[PDB]
């Protein structure tokens, strides 16, 4: 049981960083501003900076009172 | 061989950081500038090529 | 050989064919900026691709680009 | 209305001692490169393949194995030494090909009769897209 | 060296560091204060601070000498005919050095990797032990056997040897616990004693590769024109990265900590499992760890197993007593020591790109500082990795060591 | 001191061989003789490469299938009784 | 059975050889 | 305990999905390099001007979020591991006193649950745990050796490089035999990627090892 | 002043020193002597030389250190063990072959000795100079390896 | 032209870097000389053969071993006391210990003991004796071919 759950995990952690790899590859080829005027796929590369801090907020968040918790309890 | 009174004790070069060199005593533009301040201060060969001063210091 | 190009944003310092360390860059005589003058890669085959020209440019983005490219025993600075 | 200089091969070397850095098997198989200079005095300088070297007053011929080695050299004596010099590259068969300045003027002064070559009439700003040269053989720039 | 401070500092650094890992060595066989071999956690302090000690002051001896070679050379003014020499056959100095260091390597880490896939096979018997292929030191065997017929020979003022641990055969005991004794030397001894070899002629080949070529090379002959600290010279040659003598310098510190960490841990094992003990009323001798250096120490498994995974039960369990200290001590170094694995593995431009977007929001709220934020250089980063790194590490060694001694 | 030279280019560059020597053959004419009649048949390069292939498959494999229990341990077999494993399993 | 004292062999020594010597001819070539 | 490590597992997450989304939205271009686009998917840098352009491509930002998946998928087995063997050994109470702190995570886990592994073979013999432990030493070589290209850099080895060719060029009775294709270091993306290799083959191997023979030399 | 090392042929910018190591009247007459460093015979005896001198040597480590050294099969195992690295390097060498020459060309061999005299180039540089070489040097392998076994385990000689 | 064939720029490279990258760059065949659209698909479905084609090999592999040399019928009997077996162990290079320790389960010499759980999955499907794993590789080396 423990090795197919393991197994499985870590093929679907490689499968799910190759998703994103391809995608940033997608958007270096086959992007073609002109075609994709102002519709959903334009609109998200004009607020990638929001995405990226509440992005980063939320990581810090989580890892500033995680770390402190178990400090704390050690 | 000693020299009476070379440099004056005074409060002056306490406030204007980065008085050793020319370009870090211009002003922090950037945050690259407090950490050029630590990593240059005890290079007293980059702040003078005077071996008397150097070897004084 | 790698790819050198230049754009008509030049202003004519000659601070990139004073950075170079081989033969690459040149001074044309040219009409457009003030100093009257812009840069020239005649000799890209000479390029190594250390980027110094890059470094030298005052223009907000590069009025001189390099590209790398193909690799010869030029551009790897091999003296095998 | 410049024919370059000839190269002379009875230039004396200047005083070395000798070095690992020398030439290798590239040079006999591939090109080489010879720097010559003229000097107004017995001196001392700093060999680009490890060492010090005295140059003899007058004419003065050296082997490299690199351009780099030899425009450094150049560079060196024109900044301390004032001294002009123009260097070859040299092929396995025997065919001198003379390199810099190139002109009798150097590349730093604007010199009328130059061509241009990889202007770009436009901005940086302006390439293409990459999709726009797709299943093509040529690039968003030289476009 | 009447004008140049850089070259006067590298030397008396080499000489003080030098001296230190002596001062080291020889306080440990020859203890000169009182109730002081008995006092195990003292000794084995000492040992590791001045070993460390000589290693930074080593390493500092070699930067200040690229230091020198940068800036103050000239031999225009300042010609020399030796270190003229030494510069014109470079290039066969650092090949036979490469090829020391990979002979070393290979038939001294070798033979621990053919213990280990002996052993793990089922086959005892072809192992080099001391009971299957003995590799036995017979040169120090001598040098120990001389030493311990100085006296009355060679030596007819003196009454006793100059040290117990030459093999005399006499043990003093001091409040029922062995202070010195014959140390007895082995297979062991021989496989350990060319790993340090080893380590010690990697970090001098590394030291002596940046400290040779800071001016020029075959790469780039202008090198001395960047100055002593610069980070590279573009991607162009395949890639220039690590150039200049600071990175040599960089890089070294890591092997100056790998050679002495080795050196501590063999010492702290042999200590403890052939010298330190208690003695009963009719003189029989218990160790620490009962003897068990001499078969265990010959493979990698045994190294994880009898020593680092045994003797790590004291730091582990400190909780709740007076040395739960040395155990919060050993998991905020493996945190410091993990944490440095960031600024070593990453690049500068994702930062400063990350960056931008946190400038951003702070635009938006009108909280963005005139003072603009900029991502750590290059030099900047490479430093705090390896400053990282030896502070992790040495604080980890540390704990253990300590949490370890005091207990038993 | 003149190093360089166009009409010479092999001193120029350094084409020299520094140990080779021409001396004519030491070895005396029967033996020789007797090495070129019996050597001769291995100077193919095409032929050696195959030859080597098949001898070498050949050998190793004969040796393999046909080695006795005395050489190859794993060849003697188990000589135990085996034992059971956690939880009562075989 | 006796095929493993074969196929293990012909497996691990053989066919890397052969493997191997082809593909450095193949990647050496030049016309 | 649960709790903890489940806002752990999030933060990791969270981590994992801001590099990788950050990398896929700048891939063509930004405020340093705003002609990204027309360099590709994977290149080495940009030179050292304003300020160094260390792992500027989105190829570097793929490879930085290798990493963080596999800390993150080695919580997540890690609490999965020690939750079903507590559950499983019938003392469940020691999994939940012991996980609030993570030196009860590294005696309680690491340290206790590996004696049988690290007892394949001894001094004394060996038993059918051995390959195991093989094993973990293997994938620790392994990982450990990744370090290697992953923090030393180009420009130290072309220049050591460049010795052995004359040393070669120059010996004796060696000179004789010469290469087809001139000796260079790594380029500097391949060695990015030969470090990573290193780095996850080690890490799946040791793992695998150790969750193996810790399960089996107790339950069978 | 007496100066012991010398530049390369005196030719300072060529990347090598004259050191006693390499041009001592002794080590010059020690290395022209070898089967390698003989331009003008036939490659044949030259491998078969080569081959034998290596073949003799290469049993004693597989005999003495081999799995098998503790009992009555050591030396046989140990001479298959020799016959088999020596094929293998006899593969080596036949590949090296292949793939560096090509039929047809002339060699590559320097045409000039130290003191500027003009010799002919080494035959040893071509397809057919190389192949014959490597047949010789197989043969003598196999042959030296045969010798080695006899006399070590035929003949009751007291070694040791 | 030499190797790599689909690229010119890597085939006059005169280092050890035109094979490391000839075979980094195999598979990405938007980046090779005279590429087109059509060929690209192409290449693409004749790769996705290869992988089916790979899958079923290794599926049938599997299950060749595991009825060779396994103790499926025996495990089949008492599922709860008998340890699967995966495959055989020949490896020269073991001791007389190492084939004693590695002798497990009903088997006569070294095993492996399987732990991907293949044995109960075969045997909830309806799979009783080792014929019928015989017929599945057979099926399967035809699905392959
Ligand atoms: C269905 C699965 C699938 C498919 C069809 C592809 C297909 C492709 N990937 Mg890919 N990839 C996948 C899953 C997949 N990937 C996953 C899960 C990851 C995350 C680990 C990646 C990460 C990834 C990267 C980082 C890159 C690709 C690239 C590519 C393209 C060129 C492949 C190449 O040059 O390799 C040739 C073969 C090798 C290099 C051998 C692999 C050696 C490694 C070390 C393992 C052994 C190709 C279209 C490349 C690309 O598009 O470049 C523009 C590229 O740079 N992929
Ligand atoms: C154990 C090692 C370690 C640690 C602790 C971290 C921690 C972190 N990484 Mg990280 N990383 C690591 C290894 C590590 N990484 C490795 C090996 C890689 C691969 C190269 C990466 C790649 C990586 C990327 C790509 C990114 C991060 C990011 C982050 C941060 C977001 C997580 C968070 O919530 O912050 C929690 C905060 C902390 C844990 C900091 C604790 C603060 C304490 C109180 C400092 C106290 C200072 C001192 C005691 C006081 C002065 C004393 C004096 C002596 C100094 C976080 C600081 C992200 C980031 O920076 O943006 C958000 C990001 O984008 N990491
Ligand atoms: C007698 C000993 C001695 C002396 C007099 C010097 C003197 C010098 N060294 Mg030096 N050095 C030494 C030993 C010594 N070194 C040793 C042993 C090493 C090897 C490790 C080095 C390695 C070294 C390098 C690599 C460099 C120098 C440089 C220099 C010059 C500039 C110093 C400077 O600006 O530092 C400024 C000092 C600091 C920034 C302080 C560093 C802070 C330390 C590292 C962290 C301490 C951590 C601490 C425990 C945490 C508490 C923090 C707190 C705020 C909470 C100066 C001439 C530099 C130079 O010449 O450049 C041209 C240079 O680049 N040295
Ligand atoms: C080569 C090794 C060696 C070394 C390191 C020493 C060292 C020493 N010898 Mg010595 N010695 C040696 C060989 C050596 N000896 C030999 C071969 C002989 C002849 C058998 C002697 C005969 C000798 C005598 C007769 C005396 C010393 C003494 C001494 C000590 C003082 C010497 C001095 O001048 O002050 C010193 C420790 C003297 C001593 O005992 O100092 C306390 C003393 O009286 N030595
Ligand atoms: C008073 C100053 C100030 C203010 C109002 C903010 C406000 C903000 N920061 Mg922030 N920040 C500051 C200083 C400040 N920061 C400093 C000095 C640093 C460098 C350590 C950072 C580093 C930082 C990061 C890395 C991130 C933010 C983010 C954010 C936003 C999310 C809210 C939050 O709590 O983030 C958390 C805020 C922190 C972790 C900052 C730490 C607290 C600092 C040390 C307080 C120092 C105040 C300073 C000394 C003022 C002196 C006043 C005196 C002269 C009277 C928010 C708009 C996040 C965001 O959305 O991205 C845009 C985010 O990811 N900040
Ligand atoms: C994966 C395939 C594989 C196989 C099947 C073997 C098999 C063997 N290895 Mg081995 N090995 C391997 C991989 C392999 N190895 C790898 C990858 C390494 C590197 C880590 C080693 C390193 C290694 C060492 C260091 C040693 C072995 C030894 C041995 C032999 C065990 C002792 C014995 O029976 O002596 C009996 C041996 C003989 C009677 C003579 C040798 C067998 C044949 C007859 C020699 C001639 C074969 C053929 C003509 C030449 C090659 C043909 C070519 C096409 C391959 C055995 C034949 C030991 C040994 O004795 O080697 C000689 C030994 O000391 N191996
Ligand atoms: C991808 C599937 C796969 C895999 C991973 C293996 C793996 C293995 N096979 Mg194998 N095998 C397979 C398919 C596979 N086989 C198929 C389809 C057949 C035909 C029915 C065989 C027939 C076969 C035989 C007859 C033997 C092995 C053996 C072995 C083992 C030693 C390697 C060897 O000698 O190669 C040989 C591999 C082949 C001949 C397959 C060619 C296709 C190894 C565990 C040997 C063994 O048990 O060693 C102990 C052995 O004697 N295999
Ligand atoms: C555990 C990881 C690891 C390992 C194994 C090494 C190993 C090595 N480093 Mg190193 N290094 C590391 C981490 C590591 N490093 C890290 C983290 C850094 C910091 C960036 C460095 C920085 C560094 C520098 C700066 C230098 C080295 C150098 C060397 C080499 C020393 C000379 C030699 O050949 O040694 C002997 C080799 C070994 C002991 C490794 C082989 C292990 C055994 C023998 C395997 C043998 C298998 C056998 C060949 C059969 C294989 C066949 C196959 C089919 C299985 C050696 C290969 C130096 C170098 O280039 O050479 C002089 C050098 O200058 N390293
Ligand atoms: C450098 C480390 C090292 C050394 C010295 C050895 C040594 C040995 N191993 Mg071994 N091994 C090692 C690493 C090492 N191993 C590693 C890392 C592994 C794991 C991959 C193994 C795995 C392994 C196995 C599995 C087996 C061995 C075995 C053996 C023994 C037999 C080797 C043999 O047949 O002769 C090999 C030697 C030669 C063919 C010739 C060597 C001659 C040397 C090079 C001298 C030449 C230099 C000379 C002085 C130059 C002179 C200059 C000139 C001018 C004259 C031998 C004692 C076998 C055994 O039974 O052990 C008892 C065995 O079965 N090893
Ligand atoms: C009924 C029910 C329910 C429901 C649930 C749900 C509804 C869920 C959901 C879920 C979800 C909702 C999920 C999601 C996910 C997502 C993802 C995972 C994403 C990803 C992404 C990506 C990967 C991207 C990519 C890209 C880019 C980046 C760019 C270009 C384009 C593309 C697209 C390629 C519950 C349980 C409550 C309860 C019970 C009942
Ligand atoms: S990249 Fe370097 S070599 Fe090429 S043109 Fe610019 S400065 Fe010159």
């Amino acid at each position: 049981q423990a090795a197919l759950y393991t197994h499985h995990q870590y093929i679907a952690g490689f499968i799910m960083t190759g998703a994103f790899a391809h995608g940033a590859i997608f958007f270096i080829r086959d992007y073609n501003p002109e075609q994709n005027e102002d519709n959903v796929l334009a609109r998200m590369l004009d607020h990638k900076e929001a995405i990226i801090s509440h992005l980063s907020w939320a990581s810090l968040f989580l890892g500033f009172h995680t770390l402190g918790l178990y400090v704390h309890n050690d | 061989l000693v020299d009476r009174d070379p440099i004056k004790t005074s409060f002056e070069e306490w406030a204007k950081p980065g008085h050793f060199s020319r370009t870090i005593a211009k002003g922090p533009d950037t945050t690259t500038w407090i950490w050029n301040l630590h990593a240059d201060a005890h290079d007293f060969d980059s702040h003078t090529s005077d071996l008397e001063e150097i070897s004084r210091k | 050989s790698h790819s050198v190009k230049i754009y008509d944003t030049c202003i004519g310092c000659t601070q990139c064919v004073r950075a170079c360390p081989t033969d690459v860059l040149e001074m044309i005589p040219w009409d457009g900026c003030k100093a009257k003058q812009i840069a020239s890669a005649p000799r890209t085959e000479d390029c190594v691709g250390c980027k110094r020209c890059e470094s030298a440019c005052p223009t907000d983005f590069l009025s001189v680009r390099v590209y790398l490219w193909h690799e010869t025993t030029r551009s790897m600075g091999l003296a095998y | 209305g410049f024919t370059p200089p000839q190269l002379d091969p009875n230039t004396p070397s200047p005083i070395f001692a000798g070095s690992t850095g020398g030439l290798l098997r590239k040079a006999q198989v591939e090109e080489f490169y010879v720097i010559t200079w003229n000097s107004p005095k017995e001196q001392i300088f700093e060999m680009p393949t490890g060492g010090a070297a005295i140059m003899r007053e007058g004419p003065n011929l050296l082997k490299l194995a690199r351009k780099e080695q030899c425009l450094a050299l150049g560079t060196r004596l024109r900044s301390k030494y004032k001294i002009t010099y123009q260097f070859y590259r040299v092929f396995p068969n025997g065919e001198v090909q003379y390199l810099h300045p190139k002109d009798g003027v150097y590349p730093e002064k604007a010199n009328p009769g130059r061509e241009g070559v990889g202007l770009n009439m436009r901005s940086i700003g302006k390439n293409v897209s990459p999709i726009e040269v797709k299943f093509t053989g040529k690039q968003s720039y030289d476009l | 060296l009447t004008t140049s401070w850089h070259a006067q500092l590298s030397l008396n650094l080499a000489m003080l560091g030098s001296l230190t890992i002596i001062v080291a060595h020889h306080m440990y066989s020859m203890p000169p204060y009182p109730y002081l071999a008995t006092d195990y956690a003292t000794q084995l302090s000492l040992f590791t601070h001045h070993m460390w000690i000589g290693g930074f002051l080593i390493v500092g001896a070699a930067a200040h000498a690229a230091i020198f070679m940068v800036r103050d050379y000239d031999p225009t003014n300042r010609y020399n005919d030796l270190l003229d020499r030494v510069l014109r056959h470079r290039d066969a100095i650092i090949s036979h050095l490469n090829w020391v260091c990979i002979f070393l390597g290979f038939h001294s880490f070798g033979l621990y990797i053919h213990n280990d896939t002996m052993s793990a096979l089922g086959r005892p018997q072809d192992m080099f032990s001391d009971t299957a292929i003995q590799l036995q030191p017979v040169f120090a065997q001598w040098i120990q056997n001389t030493h311990a017929l100085a006296p009355g020979v060679t030596a007819p003022g003196e009454t006793a040897s100059t040290s117990l641990t030459w093999g005399g055969g006499e043990l003093v005991a001091v409040g029922g616990k062995v202070a010195l004794l014959p140390i007895p030397l082995g297979t062991a001894d021989f496989l350990v004693h060319h790993i340090h070899a080893f380590t010690i002629h990697v970090t001098v080949l590394i030291l002596l590769k940046g400290v040779l070529f800071a001016r020029s090379s075959r790469l780039i002959p202008d090198k001395a024109n960047l100055g002593f600290r610069f980070p590279c010279d573009g991607p162009g040659r395949g890639g220039t990265c690590q150039v200049s003598a600071w990175d040599h310098v960089f890089l070294g510190l890591f092997w100056m900590y790998n050679a002495i960490s080795v050196v501590i841990f063999h010492f702290s094992w042999k200590m403890q499992s052939d010298v330190w003990g208690s003695i009963s009323d009719q003189g029989v001798v218990t160790h620490i760890t009962g003897g068990n250096f001499a078969q265990s120490s010959i493979t990698i498994n045994g190294w994880l197993r009898d020593f680092l995974w045994a003797q790590a039960s004291q730091v582990i369990q400190s909780y709740g007593s007076s040395l739960s200290a040395y155990g919060l001590f050993f998991l905020g170094a493996h945190f410091v020591w993990a944490f440095s694995l960031m600024f070593l593995f990453s690049g500068r431009g994702y930062w400063q790109e990350l960056i931008e977007s946190i400038v951003w929001a702070h635009n938006k709220l009108k909280v963005a500082p005139a003072t603009q934020p900029r991502a750590l250089s290059i030099i900047q980063g490479r430093a705090v990795g390896v400053t990282h790194y030896l502070l992790g590490g040495i604080a980890t060694t540390w704990a253990f060591f300590l949490a370890r001694i005091i207990a038993v | 001191s003149v190093y360089f030279d166009l009409e010479d280019l092999g001193n120029t560059t350094g084409q020299w061989d520094v140990y080779g020597s021409d001396a004519p053959s030491p070895y005396n004419p029967l033996q020789s003789k007797f090495f070129e009649t019996f050597a001769a048949p291995f100077t193919k390069r095409g032929l050696l490469l195959k030859f080597l292939i098949l001898g070498g498959g050949s050998l190793l494999t004969y040796v393999s299938a046909n080695s006795t229990g005395d050489v190859l341990p794993i060849k003697r077999g188990p000589q135990e009784p085996p034992k059971l494993g956690p939880r009562g399993k075989l | 059975n006796n095929l493993p004292s074969i196929f293990v062999p012909l497996v691990g020594l053989v066919f890397p050889a052969i493997a191997m010597a082809s593909l450095f001819l193949h990647i050496q070539k030049n016309k | 305990g649960d709790f903890l490590v489940h806002h752990a597992i999030a933060l990791g997450l969270h981590t994992t999905t801001l590099i990788l989304v950050k990398g896929a939205l700048d891939a063509r271009g930004s405020k340093l390099m705003p002609d990204k686009k027309d360099f590709g998917y994977s290149f080495p840098c940009d030179g050292p001007g304003r300020g160094g352009t260390c792992d500027i491509s989105a190829w570097d930002a793929f490879y930085l979020a290798v990493f963080w998946m596999l800390n993150t998928i080695g919580w997540v087995t890690f609490y999965w591991h020690w939750k079903h063997i507590t559950l499983w050994q019938g003392n469940v109470s020691q999994f939940n006193e012991s996980s609030t702190y993570l030196m009860g995570w590294l005696r309680d886990y690491l340290w206790l649950n590996s004696s049988q592994l690290i007892n394949g073979y001894n001094p004394f013999g060996m038993n059918s745990l051995s390959v195991w432990a093989w094993m973990f030493l293997f994938g620790h070589l392994v990982w450990a050796t990744g370090f290697m290209f992953l923090i030393s850099w180009r420009g130290y080895w072309q220049e050591l490089i460049e010795t052995l060719a004359w040393a070669h060029e120059r010996t004796p009775l060696a000179n004789l035999i010469r290469w087809k294709d001139k000796p260079v270091a790594l380029s500097i993306v391949q060695a990015r990627l030969v470090g990573l290799a290193h780095f996850s083959v080690g890490y799946i191997f040791t793992y695998a090892a150790f969750l193996i023979a810790s399960t089996s030399g107790k339950f069978g | 002043t007496f100066q012991v090392v010398q530049p390369i042929n005196g030719d300072p910018f060529i990347g090598s020193l004259e050191t006693p190591v390499t041009s001592s009247p002794l080590i010059a007459w020690y290395l022209s002597n070898l089967p390698g460093y003989r331009t003008a015979v036939n490659p044949l005896l030259r491998g078969v030389e080569v081959g034998l001198a290596h073949g003799f040597f290469l049993v004693g480590p597989f005999v003495k250190a081999g799995p098998l050294r503790n009992t009555a099969y050591a030396g046989s195992a140990g001479s298959l063990a020799a016959a088999g690295l020596v094929v293998i390097l006899s593969m080596c060498l036949t590949i090296y072959g292949i793939s560096s020459f090509k039929e047809g060309e002339p060699s590559i061999a320097p045409s000039l000795t130290l003191t500027g005299r003009k010799k002919q180039p080494d035959q040893l540089q071509t397809a057919d100079g190389w192949a014959k070489f490597t047949g010789g040097f197989f043969f003598g392998g196999i042959s030296g390896v045969t010798w080695a076994y006899f006399l070590l385990y035929v003949l009751d000689l007291p070694y040791f | 032209l030499r190797f790599p064939r689909f690229s010119q720029g890597l085939a006059q490279d005169p280092t050890t870097r035109r094979i490391w990258f000839g075979i980094a760059t195999a598979h990405d065949f938007e980046s090779h000389d005279d590429i087109t659209e059509e060929r690209l698909y192409q290449n693409i479905f004749a790769s996705h053969f290869g992988q089916l084609a790979i899958i079923f090999l290794w599926t049938s592999g599997n299950l060749f071993h595991v009825a060779w040399q396994g103790n499926f019928e025996t495990w089949v009997q008492d599922p709860l006391h008998v340890r699967p077996i995966a495959h055989a162990i020949w490896d020269p290079h073991f001791g007389q210990p190492a084939v004693e320790a590695f002798t497990r389960g009903g088997a006569l010499g070294p095993v492996n003991i399987a732990y991907s759980g293949v044995y109960q999955w075969w045997y909830t499907i309806g799979l009783r004796t080792n014929e019928d794993l015989y017929t599945g590789a057979l099926f399967l080396l035809f699905l392959s071919a």
